[PDB]
């Protein structure tokens, strides 16, 4: 639901639940290759279900150099 | 599931037809390194290793895994001088060094030259990049050699390694690249023990094993054109699994042998490999105090001293 963005550089957004994280992700134009997210201390996979009162951080796996 | 123990999986990778929890993701990482090390040959079994450490996810991560493995590995930061970056760089590789009880070694460039890479990027004739590119390679190389390592590693991962490959094919050197440089006189080994990983992967493992990393990206890197390879290849890995690792490895592999032989001549100044008569890295800190002098940044009467390569 509460989604917060990396880098910060910090951006924070929300969006609707009881969905997979693939879906969510596509919603925010995220490439699932370029990161990965986090609810409390347990990274999340594509098939993984995001609720509706889920808080999740996601962080750029993408280095800048 | 977890391929290991049936378990939910933690990390999903289908470049390699795997999936993974936690523990069996960590025991394979660690694993996977000590593979790739072996088949390269990258280093010797408990040898004393120079690790480039940023703070970033890849070299931290780097420095946890050498250690584990049971090679002697030192740090080596440089204080590089941008902004708040470079002092929260320095504090998060400080903290993991002291937390694990590790040997980190400093330098400081606006300390030891008088110019950070903000400067350089105005005095040197240089973009901020390339200063900075040259002087982490330079000073790497000679704490390396003073300090009596044989080999450097540092944490360039697949993204990495694949973007620069992407990058000379697009603007035509190829040969130089490679995960291992053999060792030459005045000049460390260097080894790349996660070329073979994504950044996906990387972080994952650091984020697993509760690595605190600096998360913030340097502001110089916003518009790198590296950033532009990556959002390309990433685009095609998405739809095509293994593509990356399959570009870098059928380069490595076929490509890159058949591609090509002249002695490293020795610096006037500082003794270290060079091409030229002297090194880049002295005839920038003379153009850089040349043009410090004219605007008052710097004493006339005073003079670049390098540090010659002992012997
Ligand atoms: N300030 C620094 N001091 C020492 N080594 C560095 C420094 N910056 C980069 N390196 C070495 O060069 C490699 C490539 O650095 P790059 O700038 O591509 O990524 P990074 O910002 O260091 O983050 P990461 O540590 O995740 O690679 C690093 O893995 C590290 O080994
Ligand atoms: S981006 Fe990477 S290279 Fe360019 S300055 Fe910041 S650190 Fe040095
Ligand atoms: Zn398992
Ligand atoms: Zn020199």
């Amino acid at each position: 639901h509460r989604v917060v963005l990396r880098l910060p550089e910090r951006k924070e957004v929300e969006v609707k639940g009881n969905r997979p994280l693939r879906e969510v992700l596509e919603e925010l134009g995220l490439n699932p290759e370029t990161v990965v997210a986090v609810r409390g201390e347990e990274l999340l996979t594509l098939e993984d279900e995001v609720r509706e009162e889920d808080t999740l951080e996601v962080l750029s796996a993408i280095s800048g150099g | 599931v977890c391929k290991v123990c049936g378990q939910k999986a933690q990390v999903e990778m289908r470049s390699r037809g795997l999936a993974l929890c936690r523990e069996h993701y960590l025991d394979w990482f660690v694993k996977e390194t000590e593979r790739a090390i072996r088949r390269h040959r990258m280093l010797l079994p408990g040898e004393r290793v120079l690790v480039a450490v940023s703070g970033g996810k890849d070299s931290l991560a780097l420095w946890d895994v050498l250690s584990r493995l049971g090679y002697q590995a030192v740090g080596l930061h440089i204080e590089l001088g941008i902004g708040e970056y470079s002092k929260r760089s320095l504090e998060v590789t400080q903290a993991f060094a002291r937390e694990r009880g590790l040997e980190l070694l400093v330098v400081d460039l606006k300390e030891a030259y008088g110019f950070g890479v903000p400067e350089l990027a105005r005095l040197s004739g240089r973009v901020a990049c390339s200063a900075c590119g040259l002087s982490k390679r330079y000073i790497i190389n000679q704490v390396a050699v003073e300090e009596g390592f044989r080999v450097v590693a540092t944490g360039h991962n697949l993204d990495d390694e694949a973007a620069v490959l992407f990058g000379n094919l697009l603007n035509p050197t190829l040969s130089r690249q490679g995960p291992v440089l053999p060792e030459k006189p005045g000049l460390a080994a260097r080894v790349k023990p996660f070329y073979r990983f994504s950044e996906r992967e990387v972080l994952s493992y650091t984020l697993l094993r509760g690595i605190r990393y600096l998360h913030e990206e340097c502001p110089n890197a916003k518009g790198a054109k590296s950033l532009l390879y990556k959002e390309a290849l990433n685009l095609v890995e998405r739809s095509m699994p293994g593509a990356k690792l399959r570009f870098l490895d059928g380069f490595l592999e076929k490509i890159r042998p058949r591609l090509d032989e002249v002695a490293l001549r020795e610096c006037e100044r500082c003794g270290y490999p060079t091409t030229g008569a002297v090194c880049a890295f002295c005839r920038m800190w003379d153009a850089v105090y040349r043009r410090a002098k004219k605007r008052k940044l710097l004493p006339e009467e005073v003079s670049f001293r390098p540090r010659v390569k002992p012997l």
